[PDB]
């Protein structure tokens, strides 16, 4: 009181000192529930894959993707990502995203790396030079392999000229490997394209059935469609506690509202332009928030 | 910088001899990345084996990968006259990035 | 607020077919109006050229399911529903896939900064030969960031009467009661009175 | 098929900054993904790294020729370069252009295989 | 022992640019103290001066060939260069890079002995 | 631009014989800040004399700088095979700085 | 006076973008009246015209070749150059320089005279 008086002498008087103000503690975060999970399963687990010649080729739109469940597991033989790093994936959100999936043999699993060449590389599948993507691949000899010999999946080795990222021709047409055409009888200079795998397990482990998953991030100027999961860990209530719901922040008090609410809404706002009460994007119940502790000592 | 010894610096085997090419990093690299390099005499080395065990992209599988950490080691089997040229083991795991010696293997 | 809304006391085009399906702008976003008895609607498509150079957007509430499926289709002269399947003939890119006079329907369709939002409100009416005189709050079925421009729609029509209108930026008065729902609103710029 | 072609003066005078020029064919420099290096061979000796080109043209250098060593990029022109200053007869070798490609990994070492693809060389000697 | 070596090109068709460097040796461009210069010598004729360099990269120039003379320096090059506009088979001469050292007395004359270090120079010719 | 004049242009002295080269500047300097180059033929100019009269670090005492003001003067003695040379005057007083035409020292 | 010299290769294999260098003789480039343009004539074909270039470096091209044409200027060179995409054996033909001059009329056309000077011309094959 003396030093904000500039005097050593004060009597029988009430002096407003400073002001105080409650500071938050334990700041916590408030997202949805994680519903509506992409189906990575689908593509990785397909009980029949499609073989490179004609990759499959998947779309991943209007979901969450739990990335962790393809990164967390070691089960995988090959775990390469370009670009983008696995940790921290979810928080990477993309616009679209694109799953291809081929059967290849081990030998050439290093070929799908981005600019490699290859006869699986460059005649059959190509990545690009700017590959924003993941390369994973497993063993699966006791799968795909059959005895007497896989014929299953099938590659094309003769090719004319190489073929641009991404694009994949069905061409069945006898190859044409010098100038005179036998036109579709296959012959002397002139083969087949499509070329047996042949997978067996008693084969050593290059020429073993590899199935391998191809994951593609694409950004575009279309908002994003695939964002990853969020922290909701945990709801305090009755104290000043700095919160973070749907990018609206705010430091206050949460506690219950007994009046009624409409379902579309999840905002509230007061007659001074200011926020009231916060609808839990997860849980039903309403938390009306009240603005922190504040006066003058 | 790391120091890679190869041991032995040069050898003499018959074609169709088993050699062995210890190469040892004076610190271990637990990540394996230690990485095979054929050089050809008077030509650009090529990429022979990488990740500790690999065939390249047309590799002889006759050429083997071995060996983690503190000492690495690479097995020829059925050796062939195109097989005699200078071999190298390089460590991208730190920067900066060393090569060894080189080993030459003679008739 | 200053939000787009329809102007009060302000003359919309009335389509009637016993067929009447025209092309009609989508400046700033149309409200939509229709009355229907036995679902004789089917769906509406939104497109920039509508003749499969660009991204077009087209929805369909058939009576299996809601399907919403925006990609570049080969539109016809006359797309309709055969109750027969004449909407499109091919597609060439998919960027977005979502699937999902008694009756008075209002829908508000809004463009703005890559947001599709459709506004939705079924009310049972009694009179039929024009619309009714009374006060309706459309509330927000589903919101779609397709990221698109679109100039024009077209309206689709079942073969074995809606109203369209035009949003203006305007500045409205909402009034809302204890339970957050908008009993009335008053158009600033209409008359004195409400000014 | 990403073929590195060195282009370089034969004889380089002491005291002359040696510039080296990657005409690298079918790979656009700024692929992020790839990190091109060079690399030098002084006789009878082993290989020793140079330094490397981080993606949109940044660049990293053995810290031992960090001070004498500048690595430049030329994407309009399809081709790298490195400018070495001070050269001494020490210093010169057949210098190999190099392409590496680094992968993130679950681990997280970003760093990966390298020196898949060599240019055919230049043997540079530097004297009065 | 502060060398400086002329880098040009020989022989310059006309209407085009002449790009001269000198590699300095041992002396950092920018010492405050050095003020380095251009000097030409035409066949048959006295020696010519172009212009100096003011300490931190700013430049002077003879005011008679200032509207087509630009002088940069490349201290990250340890070299600094000489560009002529608009050259004439009369502008071209034999180039001579120099160095000259600025010295205050108690008269006030920042001016000092000048042109000590001479480069080797190069005969330029410019014609069809 | 200051004009520096030297006369005689051409000389034909025997060694062993004194010269004098006459360096009159249009304008007189008076911080006698010309500086005598010797430039040997087909060769870069070196400094021979400064601050009107110097040694430069090795050139022979046997020059000698002289003058002040509006003229200037250099004194050789016992001439030597090596001294036959153009010899030139700058003054670096007052920018632009000029150079004379040049004077060749002959047998 | 204003001669232009054609500087092109000989023989072109496929597949390789055609360039032309106009080495022009006495004439600013960037005049704005001028208005310098490329001819071609195909053996026992009427004369064909590729493209002119607007004043201060833009340029306009025939619709038909405009998807494979690009036409560049070199001002600092004293010379324009033409370069032709994915080029056939049929698309070659003996290509010429030449100049135009566009005068404006009280009717109004800019359009005038053209085609006055034309370059010796080199006649370009393009085959396996
Ligand atoms: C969010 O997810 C939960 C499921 O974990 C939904 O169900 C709630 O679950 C908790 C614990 O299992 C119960 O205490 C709640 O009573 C449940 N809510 C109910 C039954 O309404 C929850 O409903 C989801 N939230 C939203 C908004 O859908």
């Amino acid at each position: 009181t003396k030093c904000t008086l500039k005097s050593f002498t004060v009597e029988k008087g009430i002096y407003q000192t400073s002001n105080f103000r409650v500071q938050p503690t334990e700041s916590i975060v408030r997202f949805p529930n994680i519903t509506n999970l992409c189906p990575f399963g689908e593509v990785f687990n397909a009980t029949r894959f499609a073989s490179v010649y004609a990759w499959n080729r998947k779309r991943i739109s209007n979901c969450v993707a739990d990335y962790s469940v393809l990164y967390n597991s070691a089960s995988f033989s090959t775990f390469k990502c370009y670009g983008v790093s696995p940790t921290k994936l979810n928080d990477l959100c993309f616009t679209n995203v694109y799953a291809d999936s081929f059967v290849i043999r081990g030998d050439e699993v290093r070929q799908i790396a981005p600019g490699q060449t290859g006869k699986i590389a460059d005649y059959n599948y190509k990545l690009p030079d700017d590959f924003t993507g993941c390369v994973i691949a497993w063993n699966s000899n006791n799968l795909d392999s059959k005895v007497g010999g896989n014929y299953n999946y099938l590659y094309r080795l003769f090719r004319k000229s190489n073929l641009k990222p991404f694009e994949r021709d069905i061409s069945t047409e006898i190859y044409q490997a010098g100038s005179t055409p036998c036109n579709g009888v296959e012959g002397f200079n002139c083969y087949f394209p499509l070329q047996s795998y042949g997978f067996q397990p008693t084969n050593g482990v290059g020429y073993q059935p590899y199935r391998v998953v191809v994951l593609s991030f694409e950004l575009l100027h279309a908002p994003a469609t695939v964002c990853g999961p969020k922290k909701s860990t945990n709801l305090v209530k009755n104290k000043c506690v700095n919160f973070n719901f749907n990018g609206l922040t705010g430091t206050g008090v949460l506690t219950e509202s007994n009046k009624k609410f409409l379902p579309f809404q999840q905002f509230g706002r007061d007659i001074a332009d200011t926020t009231d009460a916060v609808r839990d994007p997860q849980t039903l119940e309403i938390l009306d928030i009240t603005p922190c502790s504040f006066g003058g000592v | 910088e790391i120091v890679l010894t190869q041991s032995p610096g040069t050898l003499s085997l018959s074609p169709g001899e088993r050699a062995t090419l210890s190469c040892r990093a004076s610190q271990s690299v637990s990540s394996s990345y230690l990485a095979w390099y054929q050089q050809k005499p008077g030509q650009a080395p090529r990429l022979l084996i990488y990740g500790a065990s690999s065939r390249a992209t047309g590799i002889p599988d006759r050429f083997s990968g071995s060996g983690s950490g503190t000492d690495f080691t690479l097995t020829i089997s059925r050796l062939e006259p195109e097989d005699f040229a200078v071999y190298y083991c390089q460590q991208y795991g730190s920067s900066p990035q060393t090569f060894g010696q080189g080993t030459k293997v003679e008739i | 607020t200053q939000d787009l809304f329809l102007p009060f006391f302000s003359n919309v085009t009335w389509f009637h077919a016993i067929f009447d399906n025209p092309v009609l702008p989508f400046n700033d976003g149309v409200y939509f109006a229709s009355t229907e008895k036995s679902n004789i609607i089917r769906g509406w498509i939104f497109g920039t050229t509508l003749d499969s150079k660009t991204q077009s957007l087209l929805i369909v509430n058939n009576a299996t399911n809601v399907v919403i499926k925006v990609c570049e289709f080969q539109f016809c002269n006359d797309p309709f529903l055969g109750v027969e399947f004449r909407v499109y003939s091919s597609a060439n890119n998919c960027t977005f896939e979502y699937v999902s006079f008694k009756n008075l329907r209002e829908f508000v369709f809004k463009n703005i900064d890559g947001y599709f939002k459709i506004y939705s409100k079924h009310t049972p009416i009694n009179l039929v030969r024009d619309l009714p005189q009374g006060f309706s709050a459309l509330e927000p079925l589903v919101d779609l960031p397709i990221g698109i421009n679109i100039t024009r729609f077209q309206t689709l029509l079942a073969l074995h009467a809606y109203y369209v209108g035009y949003l203006q930026p305007r500045t409205f008065l909402l009034k809302y009661n204890e339970n957050g729902t908008i009993t009335d609103a008053v158009d600033c710029a209409l008359d004195p009175l409400s000014e | 098929q990403v073929q590195l072609q060195e282009s370089g003066p034969g004889l380089v005078k002491p005291s002359e900054t040696l510039s080296l020029t990657c005409t690298v064919s079918g790979g656009s420099v700024s692929s992020s993904n790839y990190y091109w290096s060079w690399i030098r061979q002084p006789p009878g000796k082993g290989l020793e790294w140079i330094g490397y080109m981080y993606y949109s043209g940044s660049t990293k250098y053995n810290p031992s020729l960090k001070s004498r060593v500048t690595i430049s990029v030329d994407t309009s022109k399809n081709q790298f370069s490195l400018k070495l200053s001070s050269v001494t007869a020490a210093d010169t070798a057949v210098y190999y252009c190099a392409r590496e490609v680094y992968y993130y990994d679950r681990s997280g070492y970003y760093a990966s295989d390298g020196f898949d693809i060599w240019g055919q060389g230049t043997m540079v000697t530097v004297s009065s």
